[PDB]
């Protein structure tokens, strides 16, 4: 029962949140959040390549 | 697996305010 | 300078904290917090504190986050109110959801109502007939029923089934309302208000702030009542896309009301502004919150305000309320957005002095901290900055008399300012010297023309309290 | 403070017994 | 754990002797006092904070 949240340091999420907070416009904030989300999704795809039924999701970060 | 380290990789108008000095010297 | 925690570990520790709080074990909370402190950096701990307090202040709307996550995520959350389902179902951006609608045992954000200006009421109803009903003073609840299983959800989605009962064997409402439903109804979703009912007088007790309909007391005589004003699902038939007329019609074929425990709110047809004004005046006569106006051909739209539902209260109409001129006797410091300034204040009424003398003693009435812009607050702080004094509980001042609520800094009445307060009503309280406190207080104007010795007096406050049973809206709208 | 015991705080360090020391 | 001279006590041995002497003195003099022994610089760990 592998989970992506078991591989993601909390420091990465904290740094992303700090960058979002210390940004001027909506574009930059959305950009940082989107970068984090895309990295998470790509890692999810890599990790669960063989498994069939997966309950993993973005919930731990959301 | 390559690990999480690989995937993350870490108009307008002008305003002017004159400021004169009302001292005895001036 | 570096941490060693993953997201899963943090979630596990927070889960331990919550569960151990539920089980009344503080040692485990201390242990979990100690582990978090020892295995985290300063930045991580700042963000953990923000998450625990449940305020992040990212500056980006929740709607923006949902829109970035998936094209249809806010829509799904308005129907499920569960982040887990949103994140699991909407994992692949390309793959969407065919149809999203209210489902059994899934909380949905209730439909709300928008303020109405009585003049254009007809224009808001598209020049057609509309429904007028009374506004009830209680909690908002939604009930899901499947056979013998019941579930209850609050306005924001919090589960309340423990209080009201998940089965006819237990609860405060279910054992009595189970038999109200008709033979053919097994699946049902209802939306309504939860109220307190006194059987001796057979009257609804308005939950201004007291007698805890939020948590009924066993020894109390009053009981819990459910006033239903909507149906959204009956026997695998979804009614959320139907008109209000059809739902109101169907609502009479689900349960046969038994007074005191479950009821249907009465809706009256009306097609003129004068009818609305008459209903509002009648509500003021009966000492009620206000009225609601609804459009018969309006569908249900979760989490949406000002679509088909409107509300009118005496406060929204100018001039219909009594306002109180009271003094500022103390102040408090503010939170983030307004940090280095006095944001909320403690006000007091005067004591009728001997004839031909200025007032000497004062009695606290209530705190007020809303209704002033930032500039007004800055100016007020500058005016009263010199006269603030620290408050010591051991040596309270003679001029100001306080109850259980005490200010951080107090100012002598001779150097303070008069403030106008608009409040819904006056209610008994034990935290203030006057024995009463305002409901929904706000500042209407900092009067620069009134002296400190022109403040209200306990006699005037008592007269106002007794004039209209405490409600500050007494007279009738005229046109 | 001066000449205090490092084993029992609050007590003065007793000098060791010396017996008879003839002058 | 190093002895500068062949006939001399290592710092560790001196520390342990002192600890034992204080323990015996406390037993005889004040038996209701509290004493504890901790080590730092080791490879293993045993503490509440899991340091
Ligand atoms: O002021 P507000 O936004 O809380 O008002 C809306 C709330 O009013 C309550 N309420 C009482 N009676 C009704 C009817 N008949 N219809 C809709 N809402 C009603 C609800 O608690 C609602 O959230
Ligand atoms: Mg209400």
């Amino acid at each position: 029962s592998q989970t992506v949240a078991s591989h993601v340091p909390f420091a990465d999420l904290c740094s992303t949140l700090e960058r979002i907070q210390k940004s001027k416009g909506r574009a930059e904030k959305i950009r940082h959040f989107r970068e984090f989300l895309d990295s998470w999704r790509k890692f999810h795809d890599a990790l669960h390549k063989n498994h069939k039924d997966v309950t993993d999701s973005f919930y731990p970060a959301m | 697996m390559s690990g999480w380290e690989s995937y993350y990789k870490t108009s307008g108008r002008d305003s002017l305010i004159f400021l004169v000095d009302a001292s005895k010297a001036m | 300078q570096k941490g060693s925690l993953t997201i899963q570990q943090v979630n596990d520790l927070l889960d331990s904290i919550a569960s151990n709080n539920s089980a009344k074990r503080k040692d485990l909370i201390k242990k979990s917090l100690l582990q978090l402190i020892t295995q985290s950096s300063a930045l991580e701990q700042k963000w953990l504190i923000r998450m625990i307090i449940k305020d992040l202040k990212l500056g980006v709307s929740q709607q923006t986050i949902f829109s970035v996550f998936h094209n249809d995520a806010a829509e799904l959350h308005n129907v499920t109110t569960d982040l887990e389902k949103v994140c699991r179902q909407l994992h692949d951006p390309s793959v969407g959801l065919s149809d999203i609608s209210i489902t059994l045992f899934s909380a949905f954000k209730p439909m709300l109502a928008a303020i109405a200006d009585i003049e254009h009421i007809e224009k808001d109803m598209k020049h057609q007939s509309f429904y007028i009903e009374t506004k009830l003073d209680g909690e908002r609840m939604q009930m899901h029923k499947d056979g013998d299983v019941y579930k209850y959800f609050s306005r924001n989605g919090y589960n309340y089934t423990d209080q009201f009962g998940a089965s006819p064997t237990e609860g405060s409402l279910t054992p009595f309302i189970h038999n109200a439903f008709k033979a053919d109804i097994q699946i049902c979703i209802l939306d309504g208000e939860m109220m307190a009912y006194n059987p001796n007088t057979q009257t609804f007790m308005q939950k201004g702030t007291k007698f805890d309909i939020k948590r009924m007391v066993e020894d109390s005589d009053l009981q819990t009542c459910y006033c239903v004003f909507d149906v959204l699902m009956v026997n695998n038939k979804k009614l959320g896309h139907e008109t209000l007329r059809k739902r109101y019609e169907i609502l009479s074929s689900i349960f046969t009301p038994i007074p005191g425990r479950i009821e249907i709110v009465q809706k009256t047809q009306a097609h003129t502004k004068n009818e609305v004004i008459d209903a509002l005046n009648e509500a003021i006569d009966k000492r009620e919150e206000g009225i609601m106006v609804k459009q018969p051909l309006s569908i249900y739209k979760p989490d949406k305000r000002g679509e088909g539902w409107l509300k009118i209260k005496p406060e929204y109409v100018s001039g219909l309320m009594d306002e109180l001129d009271i003094l500022i006797v103390g102040g408090y410091w503010g939170k983030g957005s307004r940090g280095g300034m006095m944001s909320h204040f403690l006000c007091a009424v005067a004591e009728k002095p001997p004839p031909g003398e200025k007032p000497s003693v004062f009695h606290t009435l209530s705190r007020v901290g809303s209704g002033c812009t930032m500039k007004e607050l800055y100016d007020l702080g500058l005016k009263l900055a010199k006269y603030w004094k620290p408050f010591h509980r051991k040596a309270p001042p003679s001029s100001i008399l306080c109850g259980t609520e005490k200010p951080e800094v107090y100012i002598e009445p001779c150097n303070s300012v008069i403030v106008q307060i608009k409040a819904a009503e006056i209610v008994p309280s034990d935290m203030y010297k006057t024995g009463c406190t305002l409901r929904f207080p706000r500042i209407e104007k900092i009067r620069d023309d009134k002296e400190w010795h022109e403040c209200m007096t306990l006699d005037d406050l008592e007269q106002l309290r007794g004039k209209a049973s405490g409600k500050l809206a007494s007279k009738h709208l005229y046109i | 403070c001066p000449g205090e015991s490092l084993i029992n705080p609050g007590f003065k360090s007793k000098k060791p017994a010396g017996g008879v020391d003839f002058d | 754990f190093e002895s500068q001279s062949e006939d001399e006590l290592t710092p560790f041995d001196m520390s342990i002797q002192c600890i034992q002497s204080v323990y015996i003195s406390k037993i005889i003099s004040s038996d209701r006092d509290l004493l504890a022994v901790v080590f730092y610089g080791t490879e293993k760990d045993k503490n509440s904070v899991n340091f």
